[PDB]
DNA sequence: AAATAAGATCACTACTGGGCAGTACCAGACTCGAACTGATG
């Protein structure tokens, strides 16, 4: 049914905040790019980066779970004979503590998340790392990923200098020439500051639609918060919408954070001083619109 | 949750740490990490688990130790 | 333009993995000196 079943009331607080922590809803823009990257995937085209960007919330990491998944169940009737065919590889990407970008952490990283034996006895057969970088090339040519995702892309970028921000992408950009292998590198707006590009617009109001469908994935989140008493919440779409700016991911943690209050004190709805208590600050609010307005205003070019 | 403790070794409830001012201009990442490992790590059983790092392990008196060798995103690690 | 930063390079120091030319053993196995023995013209 579209509802949460009604047998988990009587199962234990914990079963009923594992259940909702797992429901992730399909609203129409994280399916239309999953389509979007799915098709990218399926014929590259020739490409080889599928820069993806977001603000922080909209669901791009929950979005690279569900197609690591739906290529490895595609990939699966195919594995049975061909091994060392490790289906898709997903890394997050390291902040760097110095003030440059460190590439042996990355491919050290990579390889590990690979589970290539003896990276610490690697050679060099005849730049940063070359041993690790020719493992790594090495890997994915014989592994042979369908998709290699970076998650935390923006994070490449920590190299201040602007003859060295561009230069900076010079290793992944000769790593996936030479392999064949498809970069998918997930990231907020902050990737903007530099290959197929897909944009993971949030709801913003000026747009009706948009308003439709942040009130459709409201009322559907309402529908499956496990309490004895179905919570009314599109009516405050507003203040979900002020605290929100429309983002479908921080949506749902608030709502998980409202949910955990409610059912720690044995409760049986929500009322808006509880959705309150646990709102997003002001000031969080403002600091993250100015950044996504720039985000916007950055892939706003025609 | 040290009825889960007693049930369920390797757990430790709350970790926490101080941050330090450095000596020098920059702030140490190095010491960051190495003190946290050894606050998170130190004072437990020898339950032996092995870091995906060369360098660190623990020793017979059970204090763990860092190599001055050892460079920091491997202590990150 | 002079002054102040900062990365690059050379040089030295301390630390910690860690392998190659070589020896030794134990029966299983193959090949053929040397001989043994029977059929034959
Ligand atoms: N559509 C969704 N439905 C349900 N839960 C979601 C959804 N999108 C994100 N989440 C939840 O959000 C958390 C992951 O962070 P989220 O996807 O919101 O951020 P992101 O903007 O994609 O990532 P980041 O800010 O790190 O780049 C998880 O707890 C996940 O369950
Ligand atoms: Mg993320």
């Amino acid at each position: 049914s579209t509802g949460f079943p009604l047998e988990l009331l009587t199962r234990p607080a914990t079963e009923r905040l594992a259940y909702f922590e797992n429901y992730t809803v399909a609203h129409p823009r994280l399916k239309e790019v999953y389509e979007i990257l799915m098709r990218t995937i399926a014929e590259p085209a020739g490409a080889s980066f599928i820069f993806v960007y977001g603000a922080s919330g909209v669901g791009k990491t929950t979005l690279r779970l569900r197609v690591e998944q739906k290529l490895t169940e595609l990939a699966l009737p195919k594995l049975e004979s061909d091994r060392a065919r490790v289906p898709v590889v997903g890394i997050e990407a390291i902040a760097p503590e110095s003030r440059y970008f460190n590439w042996k952490e990355y491919y050290t990283r990579a390889l590990i998340t690979l589970e290539e034996p003896l990276i610490d006895h690697k050679f060099d057969y005849g730049v940063v790392a070359p041993a690790l970088r020719r493992a790594l090339e090495n890997a994915l040519i014989h592994r042979h990923p369908d998709v290699f995702f970076v998650d935390e892309a923006q994070h490449f970028g920590k190299v201040a200098s602007g003859y060295k921000l561009q230069d900076q992408l010079d290793c992944l950009k000769s790593l996936a020439n030479m392999t064949g292998i498809l970069h998918c590198l997930l990231g907020t707006y902050e990737l903007l500051t530099f290959s197929v590009d897909i944009h993971f617009r949030r709801y913003c109001a000026d747009s009706p639609e948009d308003v439709q469908a942040f009130k459709s994935v409201l009322l559907t989140f309402q529908q499956h918060l496990p309490l004895a008493e179905t919570p009314n919440l599109v009516d405050h779409w507003e203040y979900f919408y002020e605290r929100t700016l429309g983002c479908i991911g921080t949506l749902k943690d608030w709502l998980k954070r409202v949910l955990s209050d409610a059912l720690d004190r044995e409760a049986t709805t929500i009322t808006l001083k509880d959705l309150q208590k646990r709102a997003l600050s002001v000031a969080q609010c403002q600091k993250m619109f100015k950044e996504i307005q720039e985000g916007e205003r950055q892939l706003s070019e025609t | 949750a040290l009825p889960k403790l007693e049930s369920d070794r390797a757990r430790v409830p709350v970790v926490g740490i101080e941050a330090i001012a450095p000596e020098s201009r920059y702030f140490n990442w190095k010491e960051y990490y190495t003190r946290a490992l050894i606050t998170l790590e130190e004072p437990l059983i020898d339950h032996k688990f092995d870091y995906g790092v060369r360098g660190i392990s623990r020793d017979n008196f059970g204090k763990i130790n860092v190599e001055s060798k050892v460079v920091a995103p491997a202590l990150r690690r």
